RNA sequence: UCUGGUGCCAGCAGCCGCGGUAAUUCCAGCUCCAAUAGCGUAUAUUAAAAUUGUUGCAGUUAAAACGCUCGUAGUUGAAU
RNA sequence: AAGUUAAGGGAGUGAAGACGAUCAGAUACCGUCGUAAUCUUAACCAUAAACUAUGCCGACUAGGUGUUGGAUGAAGUGCUUCCUUCAGUACCUUAUGAGAAAUCAAAGUCUUUGGGUUCU
RNA sequence: UAUGUUCGUUA
């Protein structure tokens, strides 16, 4: 028993086998715009990658986010 | 001719929900389809929805949040005695802890559950899960 | 009458040694190919080396696919050492 | 099983093509599904050429051309190798 | 996102929230100074007040209208 | 047992920073080794053995210009009865290799089966959690759940499969060509593997992102 | 920030090709007159201070290759890798190295960079298999399946692929304590570009 | 894949098949299996059969979209 | 389409037929001729692989290349092209859509099975 | 782009 991890694009639960799933790890910056060993995540889903949306999924989580501010 | 209204409705939303558009719009309102649309809000299955009440037969607007698996509706309206209630649910549910059999009573719309919690079994509109 | 992928894979690993040892002369580098290797068949030991020396033919003439010895570096060393109308109102509308 | 998705022909939006002739055999054709080869020849071969514009008169004279305009049925066709029976996968292309 | 969508006027026609593409303008042919009204995509011939003269031969769209006069939108 | 160190998730495997197998599953990593089950299963200092078993063998032939060139095809099904299920095919010259490839495939191919309770969480779960269907070629299957004290009512394919998924209380329907025992076997195990892909509003709740074992253990693999 | 700018204009990022697509609308800005779209660079910029700000995310970055099928893309990638402290690999790709666990070679990493989709979609297709994330720099037709980060450029310029490598590894230099953002850079742009 | 006999005969066999000299399938012996004071056979009928399908079939190519359109009965019918 | 009835027409082609060939035979394929028919008018017949072998209406789901007919807006030279849009009509790619597969943007939105309806 | 038929039954 285990709780699968969940798109965070499409909010879909991703299964064991799936292998086209990625899991991306974003970093932030210091005043001086240095990285520091702390990050954050951001899970996308097979399908949307498939399709190729998954650009424009991630444009959208980074937005909301605000890791990066030109929307769309 | 479109017949029914709600079928239009939970079609669409099944193919945008499968499609994952997060968005979706529906022209054709209706108090019915709006009175199911709250009852799946407040069983948790979509955001918030907002119909634009044009001069037209306005349309609605509705966020969803990928939290629905199949929305249809059962066609024709089968009226349903609250005997033959847990006969349905076996058949259409896919489990008979979650997942809710929209009934239009003459209490209004409601799912199974709490038609059987306040008797009075209707005729079936639909479903979601 | 073509030749075998034995034979010239055989020529292949060689070379790659010794090519300081290696020289222009024909009959040198027949003689270093039997001094350097261990085929049993005097055939052989004669028909690589021919191939041998057709490959070194073909260097100091262009590349020869392989190789990568003290002479692929001084070669490295050596070789390393207003705006059309629509971008320019790109350019002004960004600042 | 549905060889070809437009079935052997290119008729859409239509319900009838009147047919032509193969022009060696003579059988009824669809216009549509006919292959068409317009022929645009020299009268003679190019030493005819060079002797009748030597023995001709106003020094420049130029030969007609010949505009032919063949259509044959697909048995003819093919037995003229003017089409080919293509692999699977290439008898998709069409240019 | 659909209900903040801004460029619908230049999509089709019973777009989001349906409306007609066409209007009402006033004419004033100079030299002429007339005030009467006229329908964009008007359907049949049309004259004057002050001084009768050819104003917008009906097309199947918005007129062809004349080579001057003053045409103003009557919208509010 | 031996093996010399080349890839990464076995070499992580193999030292033992990786505890469990849900982990794995849960970032979805391929498993392209037996080892992460020889190092993983062991059959002793281990709480759950795996069965294996040959569900059937079938000869297949190719009729070349001489003969007919027949080469035999093994099905095999394994699982720990407790959650844990695989289908592997393979196919060889000779029936002891097939068997053999076809066991490797099946514990490679390993996946987790959601069990769900339907009567309560101090009780274990022992249905589907879900009428699941799978399909595979003609054949479509369906799982539904089933009270505590049933069997498993289904062929002698779906008991034989669904005991090792681990599950022991279901109502099966099919339909399709189900005489053709491979798609059958698939289907089944399609549908097993769909358990935990549903999103019933159970797992609606958002959970954080933890660490893959590849950057949670990347500098343990720096030093070589 | 000024000077970082002026040292990016010079190239011809902004051209991209025909073939308008349609999952790059919101990085095209408008087709030129003669047909040739251009890119924002208003949003190239923040893509690529982006994706280099995931690849610093990486511990040892070592685990991320580069791949270029290009002969002008070449001298670049194996330039970014040599530079940072990712490795790439340059011309023919071997179709197994992300899914073969036998081949001498193999290798997979846990970060892709991609010079051309449409070029080398072999080890975009390969990703998939095993859960690379994959970033790519995207031309205006450039597909995007199996692609996250889609830095959009210029895909068939030397100079243009040459810069977007080159201030990439700047960036991913920047991004660590190797060198501060205050001074300007030392290492031009033909030290990056095909010869 | 026990022993005899017969040897495309006699025969068995619901179906696939067995039987021309090594018959695991006939005729016997031994052994074993199954149900058991019960066990076969024939016909009918139910499930199997989502192969009559309301639930719940199929119709490009496996059987199967009327040549096409109009049209009454019937069935169905926007929002308020 | 063929066929039937009655007038007309009757060149070319040509079921029948007659020859000439080919062949073991050849009543066939090939050739020469040739009746009905083919064409017109007025009536019948009601069938075709009458085929996209895919009933009709409605909704939804994706990119690109075209092209036919309107409409809107914009510009090299009153002229000519581009953009948007509607309605046709095809084609190519894609399917974590379907299918037994061939394949299919419908043959999808089907064991997560129900929009309406007719026929088989 | 002349002609060129047939192969008993079973395993």
């Amino acid at each position: 028993i285990y709780i699968p991890r969940k798109c965070s694009a499409t909010s879909r639960l991703i299964p064991a086998k799936e292998h086209g799933a990625v899991q991306i790890n974003v970093g932030m910056v210091d005043a001086n715009g240095v990285y520091n060993g702390k990050t954050e995540t951001f899970a996308i889903s097979g399908h949307v990658r498939q399709n190729g949306e998954s650009d424009a999924c991630l444009n959208r989580l980074m937005y909301e986010k605000k890791l990066l501010s030109f929307q769309n | 001719v479109r017949m029914s209204v709600l079928a239009d409705c939970l079609k669409t939303i099944n193919n945008a929900e499968k499609r994952g558009r997060r968005q979706v719009l529906i022209r054709p309102s209706s108090k019915v389809v709006i009175k199911f649309l709250q009852y799946m809000q407040k069983k948790g299955y979509i955001g918030s929805f907002e119909i634009v009440d044009d001069h037209r037969s306005g349309k609605i607007v509705v966020n969803l949040l990928g939290r629905i698996n199949k929305c249809a509706v059962i066609s024709p309206r089968y009226d349903v005695k609250l005997d033959e209630i847990e006969k349905i649910i076996t058949s259409i549910l896919p489990s008979r802890l979650f997942g809710h059999l929209i009934l239009t009573t003459p209490y209004g719309i409601m799912d199974h559950e709490e038609a059987r919690r306040k008797h009075t079994g209707g005729k079936v509109l639909g479903f979601f899960f | 009458r073509v030749r075998t992928k034995t034979i010239k894979r055989a020529a292949r690993q060689i070379v790659e040694k010794y090519y300081a040892k290696l020289t222009l002369d024909f009959q040198i580098n027949k003689k270093i190919t039997e001094e350097v290797a261990i085929i049993p068949s005097k055939r052989m030991k004669n028909k690589v080396a021919g191939f041998v020396t057709h490959l070194m033919k073909r260097i100091q003439k262009g590349p020869v696919r392989g190789i990568s010895l003290k002479l692929q570096e001084e070669e490295r060393e050596r070789r390393l050492d207003y705006v059309e109308p629509d971008t320019l109102r790109m350019i002004k509308s960004l600042g | 099983p549905k060889k070809r998705r437009n079935g052997g022909r290119s008729k859409h939006n239509r319900g009838h093509v009147n047919p032509l002739r193969c022009s060696n055999c003579g059988r009824c054709v669809p216009k549509d599904k006919a292959i068409k080869r317009f022929n645009i020849r020299n009268i003679v071969d190019t030493s005819a050429q060079r002797d009748i514009k030597e023995a001709s008169v106003y020094s420049t004279f130029q030969l007609p051309k010949l505009y032919i305009k063949q259509c044959y049925c697909v048995s003819c066709a093919i037995h003229s190798r003017f089409v080919r029976v293509r692999s699977r996968e290439q008898r998709r292309v069409r240019k | 996102n659909p209900d903040p969508v801004e460029e619908s006027k230049k999509h089709k026609l019973k777009r989001l929230i349906p409306t007609p593409n066409s209007y009402f303008m006033d004419v004033k042919c100079p030299g002429c100074l007339q005030i009467t009204t006229l329908f964009s995509h008007a359907q049949n011939v049309v004259l004057c007040g002050s001084c009768n003269i050819m104003l917008c031969q009906p097309t199947g769209g918005k007129c062809k209208l004349t080579e001057g006069c003053s045409f103003r939108k009557k919208i509010e | 047992k031996n093996w010399v160190p080349v890839t990464k998730l076995g070499r992580l495997v193999k030292e033992g920073k990786i505890v469990s197998i849900e982990e794995i599953y849960l970032h979805s990593l391929p498993i392209k080794e037996y080892q992460i089950i020889d190092y993983f299963f062991q059959p002793n200092e281990c709480s759950h053995p795996l069965k294996d078993d040959v569900v059937k063998i079938m000869p297949v032939q190719k009729q070349t210009r001489a003969g007919q060139r027949t080469r035999f095809k093994a099905f095999v099904a394994i699982g720990d009865g407790n959650g844990h299920c695989g289908l592997g095919v393979k196919c060889a010259k000779e029936v002891a290799t097939a068997i053999r490839g076809a066991i490797i495939s099946a514990k490679l191919s390993l996946i987790p089966v959601r069990r769900g309770y339907w009567g309560n969480k101090i009780g274990d779960p022992h249905t589907v959690p879900m009428k699941v269907s799978g399909k595979c070629g003609s054949v479509r299957i369906r799982l539904v759940p089933a009270p505590r004290g049933t069997q498993i009512v289904g062929a002698p394919t779906t008991k034989k499969m669904l005991n090792f998924a681990g599950i022991k209380d279901c109502f099966s329907s099919s339909c399709g060509k189900t005489k053709t025992k491979g798609n059958f076997l698939r289907a089944i195990f399609n549908a097993l593997s769909k358990t935990y892909g549903y999103l019933t509003p159970d797992l609606w709740k958002v959970t954080n992102f933890d660490k893959s074992p590849y950057e949670e253990w990347s500098d343990f693999l720096e030093t070589y | 920030k000024e000077e970082s700018i002026a040292k990016m204009l010079i190239c011809k990022v902004h051209i991209g090709t025909k073939n308008l697509e349609n999952k790059m609308k919101r990085y095209v800005y408008t087709r030129a007159k003669d047909g040739v779209h251009i890119i924002n660079l208003a949003k190239t910029y923040e893509k690529l201070q982006l994706a280099a700000r995931i690849i610093v995310a990486i511990s040892n970055p070592a685990d991320v290759v580069v791949v270029s099928a290009r002969p002008f893309g070449s001298r670049a990638v194996l330039k970014f890798a040599q530079y940072t402290g990712a490795q790439a690999i340059a011309g023919r790709w071997t179709p197994g190295m992300l899914t073969n666990q036998i081949i001498q070679k193999f290798t997979e990493p846990r970060l892709l960079i991609v010079t051309d989709p449409r070029t080398d979609a072999q080890s975009v297709k390969e990703s998939a298999y095993a859960n690379i994330p994959v970033i790519a720099l995207c031309d205006s037709d450039s597909p995007l399946e199996h692609v996250d980060i889609a830095i959009p450029c210029n895909n068939k310029g030397k100079e243009s692929i040459a810069l977007m490598y080159w201030l990439l590894a700047q960036e991913v230099l920047y991004l660590k304590g190797v060198i501060p953002r205050s001074e300007p850079w030392n290492v031009m742009v033909d030290m990056f570009l095909w010869r």
